[PDB]
């Protein structure tokens, strides 16, 4: 190959190599158009080992309305239904709730 | 009709034909060659680039010589 | 001393850059419908007197049109066979959905059907049911 | 042994192939020697004669140039007189012209005015033979002969057609609607049909060009 | 193969081969094509004629 | 085709028989008788590609999924239209189709959406941004003509200082981006969505997907300053030492 | 009658004669000569070395390159200075207000 004067080997001299929080299995996501739509994510707050006991207690208190009869905390919004937009903001809402419950 | 050669080529044809061709080659070369007089009253643009109006981008430039009259005196 | 050296090794990329002049045919897919939703015409084709061929782009020949700034329209173009048979079936199909006999104009010379209003989605789904 | 031809391009499944009798000009009685298949998208297009009518008008009018001129009152040493050379040139889209050619081909075949032939080669160069053969096969008073390419057209056919006013010999590239209409019957060589089909069938997936195809 | 466009088959006045326009455009194009090869008297007449054509189309 | 049968029954057509289609031609008025008697440039004009528009090309097989996406190939497939007279300066993406385009492929687009960048990366695609000079891009869209002109391949230009921050930004994944942050940046985006990060190295075709041309290099295949023997279907490389200095300059 | 032969254009490279008066100026330009090379490549016979810039042209390109085209390192340095200048402007606003 050919290397230019302004080549990446010189523009990025440091990295010359090619290689250069919320659990996924525990939670469950669901998206379905209902036009209108509603994307939600569900997870068992009782079995939530990734949240501290004071955080879990705060989640069960602050998110008591979001806790279902089966003890599963759910959160739904309405922005769009897709892989990244819908799902990511539902997981981040739970993460934000955990952060808010932390302090 | 329409002349095969433009009017400006009429002068060229006259130079290329007749006694003009028979003129000495050395003299013909002196007449044919043109050398620009040294500029005195106007200067060519120092920079070769300027901003084009329509596109608002840098463009090549041209030079406008100032008119100077040299009397027969 | 030549200023140029010739190598055919890198001409493969030049071949890749060459432009084609024909639209490529859709590739066979293991599972239909395609993730976008495209599905080739159903096989076997329906044995109805009228056949609707797909466009050069392998799409259903249905176009939504608005004219005079106030009239919505939908046009079927690549109609082959008995246009009258298609019109009767189209009239019957759209009468319940529309609530009355559809207002349509038949341009037999061009082999096209003009319908007031937008009903492409229902007609396109209905055409799929026929197997077109 | 019948001469069997099939369309090189994929014929639509829902459309049956168009077929006609293959003929040869070698002998008077060689009216039918084979059976050939013709693409429905080319030889079974709808008979849209307005396109043919438009093409014929275009043919007559794109070459139209009027050289009439007159002096008006100001130029006298006519209020509305001809003013110098005037042209009427205009261009039809290649899609329409190809479609017009496609429509014309179907009409001649359906009207039994198109005669598909293997080759134009003739046993003799006498113009009399060609005229007699046309009478033998009950061809129209005017017969148009088309060959694949101008350079290779047989010498014997050239002499016969060159001396005949009503029988005109043209190459494949020279085909035009006006000649087909002016000539009662059309004679086409088998290679020419494939040549015409390829160009006509090329219209498929007509990429709008940003530059000449070449 | 579209190597030669049918417009290329036009034979006639140079300024209107493969081209068409209104009377003013045709006259203006004619002047450009053969202006240097036109007669001095014709060129002056053409210039005067162009003036009338320009005003008629561009002001009426 | 019963219409064709009617033609056989109908008499042979002639030139005179031809008649214009009904209502095709209107009537005209002429003075023969009394009837007519009496009385912004600096801002790049980004040309975007919709995700839905992107999806069908892959699904229709218009663009080979194995081959990395190339803007020139899209022009070759007539996917997008770029007019030099319009002076189009950039390429973008359209939010449409965000919910209908689930696929992974390596691609390079002048401008990409941050949400779109991660989503395709979540699917496993590789996305980067490169700067093409608007004049160079027109040359890129039409590579054959400048070979016809005889011009040699020039070095690809660099963005103006206004656009340098965008391309140099690591999150933007530009060719001027710092590689050191890329492994960290890829990790950060995965956490944002929460998807499991697939390392580019894991992919069997990693080298093909990650292959990129030099900043000065206009073409993946052809290095800058190269020449092409179009007539002989061969590529010509300068062998003059002084020429290398020009390319270095 | 037999139709006339279809028109055929003269193929291959054609080099205009510079001395001929009729030949237009644009057909004698180096761009036209370069165009001849592109159309026919080796058949034209244009030396490939001529296509690349001459040593005197090399100096002009180097001067042109410096005048108008900065390098990546120079670009990055300019951003840092402007960022510092922008920071100073913000600091000036805070202290005066």
């Amino acid at each position: 190959t050919f290397q230019s004067i302004y080549s990446l080997d010189k523009l990025y001299p440091e990295s010359k190599g090619a290689d250069t929080y919320i659990p996924l299995d525990r939670l469950s996501i669901s998206y379905c158009r209902s036009v209108n739509s509603k994307a939600e994510v569900r997870f068992h707050l009782a079995s939530a080992d990734w949240i501290e006991e004071p955080v879990r207690q705060k989640i069960a208190l602050t998110h008591k309305n979001k806790i279902n009869k089966a003890g599963e905390l759910v959160l739904t919004s309405e922005s769009s239904r897709y892989q990244f937009r819908n799902l990511a903001e539902c997981l981040q809402k739970i993460r934000d709730m955990i952060a808010e419950a932390s302090q | 009709p329409l002349h095969r050669y433009p009017v400006h080529l009429w002068q060229k044809l006259r130079l290329r034909q007749g006694i003009c061709a028979r003129l000495p080659a050395h003299f013909l070369r002196s007449l044919e060659e043109e050398r620009t007089p040294t500029p005195v009253h106007y200067k060519p643009h120092g920079t070769k680039f300027k901003i084009n109006p329509k596109n608002g981008q840098r463009e090549r430039v041209e030079d406008v010589p100032i008119p100077v009259h040299y009397p027969p005196e | 001393n030549p200023g140029f050296v010739e190598s055919v090794d890198e001409y493969q990329f030049v071949e890749r850059l060459l432009p084609p002049t024909k639209i490529p045919e859709p590739p066979k897919h293991k599972h239909y419908p395609t993730p976008s939703g495209w599905q080739p015409p159903r096989d076997p084709l329906p044995s109805l007197p009228y056949f609707v061929r797909r466009s050069r782009m392998h799409n259903i020949p249905v176009y939504k049109e608005i004219t005079h700034g106030n009239r919505q329209m939908t046009l079927i173009r690549k109609v082959e066979g008995d246009i009258w048979a298609l019109q009767k079936d189209v009239e019957e199909f759209l009468s319940p959905l529309l609530g009355k006999t559809p207002i349509t104009q038949v341009n037999e010379v061009t082999g096209t059907l003009r319908i007031k209003g937008y009903f492409d989605e229902q007609l396109k789904a209905w055409l799929l049911e026929k197997g077109f | 042994d019948p001469v069997l031809r099939k369309c090189e391009l994929r014929i639509p499944v829902h459309r049956r192939p168009v077929q006609a009798w293959v003929e040869s000009l070698r002998g008077f009685e060689q009216e039918r020697i084979g059976l050939a298949e013709l693409h429905p998208d080319v030889f079974a297009t709808a008979p849209r004669l307005d396109i043919v009518h438009q093409v014929a008008i275009w043919q007559r009018n794109f070459r139209r140039i009027s050289y009439a001129n007159t002096k008006t009152r100001a130029e006298v040493s006519v209020a509305h007189g001809p003013r110098g050379p005037t042209s009427y040139y205009y261009m039809l889209p290649m899609k329409v012209r190809a479609l017009g050619l496609k429509v014309a081909l179907t009409v001649k075949l359906m009207q039994d005015d198109l005669h598909i032939v293997d080759s134009l080669e003739l046993p003799t160069a006498d113009p009399q033979y060609l005229t007699e053969l046309a009478q033998y096969r009950h061809w129209g008073s005017s017969v148009l002969l088309v060959d694949l390419t101008h350079e290779e057209m047989p010498k014997n056919v050239v002499a016969a057609t060159s001396g005949l006013n009503s029988f005109n010999l043209i190459p494949a590239v020279g085909l035009n609607v006006y000649s087909m209409l002016k000539h009662q019957t059309l004679v086409l060589t088998l290679p020419s049909v494939a040549f015409l089909e390829d160009k006509l069938l090329w219209q498929d997936s007509r990429y709008t060009p940003l530059y000449p195809f070449r | 193969n579209f190597e030669k466009h049918p417009k290329e088959l036009i034979k006639g006045p140079v300024w209107l081969r493969g081209w068409r326009g209104n009377e003013l455009q045709r006259c203006v194009r004619k002047k450009k094509f053969v202006g240097n090869r036109m007669f001095i008297e014709d060129l002056h007449n053409l210039n005067k004629r162009i003036s009338y054509l320009y005003k008629h189309f561009n002001r009426h | 085709g019963t219409s064709l049968d009617l033609l056989r029954s109908l008499p042979r057509v002639s030139l005179a028989n031809l008649k214009p289609s009904p209502n095709s031609r209107k009537r005209e008025r002429r003075p023969r008788d009394r009837r007519r008697g009496r009385k912004h440039s600096f801002r790049h004009q980004y040309q975007p590609l919709s995700l839905r528009r992107l999806q069908y090309l892959i699904d229709l097989g218009r663009v080979d999924p194995t081959q990395p996406i190339d803007l020139t190939q899209l022009v070759n497939g007539r996917g997008v239209t770029i007019q030099p007279l319009k002076r189009d300066y950039g390429v973008q993406l359209v939010e449409e189709g965000a919910d209908t385009f689930q696929a992974k492929i390596n691609i390079e687009v002048q401008l990409a959406s941050e949400l779109a960048i991660a989503a395709i990366e979540k699917n496993g695609g590789v996305v980067t941004t490169a700067f093409y000079d608007p004049r160079s891009l027109e040359i890129l869209c039409k590579p054959i003509p400048f070979f016809l002109r005889g011009q040699p391949i020039p070095k690809r230009m660099l963005p103006p200082e206004s656009l340098v921050p965008y391309y140099t930004d690591a999150k933007n994944r530009g060719y001027l981006a710092d590689p050191a942050k890329f492994p960290e940046a890829r990790l950060e985006l995965a956490m944002k969505f929460g998807y499991v990060l697939p390392d580019i190295t894991k992919d069997e075709l990693f080298r093909m997907l990650s292959a990129r041309k030099d900043p000065r290099q206009i073409f993946f295949g052809l290095a800058p300053g190269w020449v092409v023997n179009m007539a002989d279907k061969k590529i010509l490389k300068p062998t003059d030492e002084n020429l290398l200095k020009y390319y270095s300059s | 009658y037999r139709a006339p032969p279809p028109p055929r254009r003269r193929p291959g490279p054609h080099s205009p004669d510079p001395e001929n008066l009729l030949t237009p100026r644009w057909q004698l330009t180096p761009r036209y000569v370069a165009k001849q090379f592109g159309r026919h490549g080796a058949i034209s016979g244009v030396p490939p070395a001529s296509l690349w810039p001459t040593p005197e042209q090399l100096r002009e390109l180097e001067a042109e390159e410096q005048e108008w085209y900065p390098s990546l390192a120079t670009m990055q340095e300019s951003l840092r200075l402007q960022q510092q200048a922008l920071e100073a402007r913000r600091q000036a606003r805070e202290q005066r207000i």
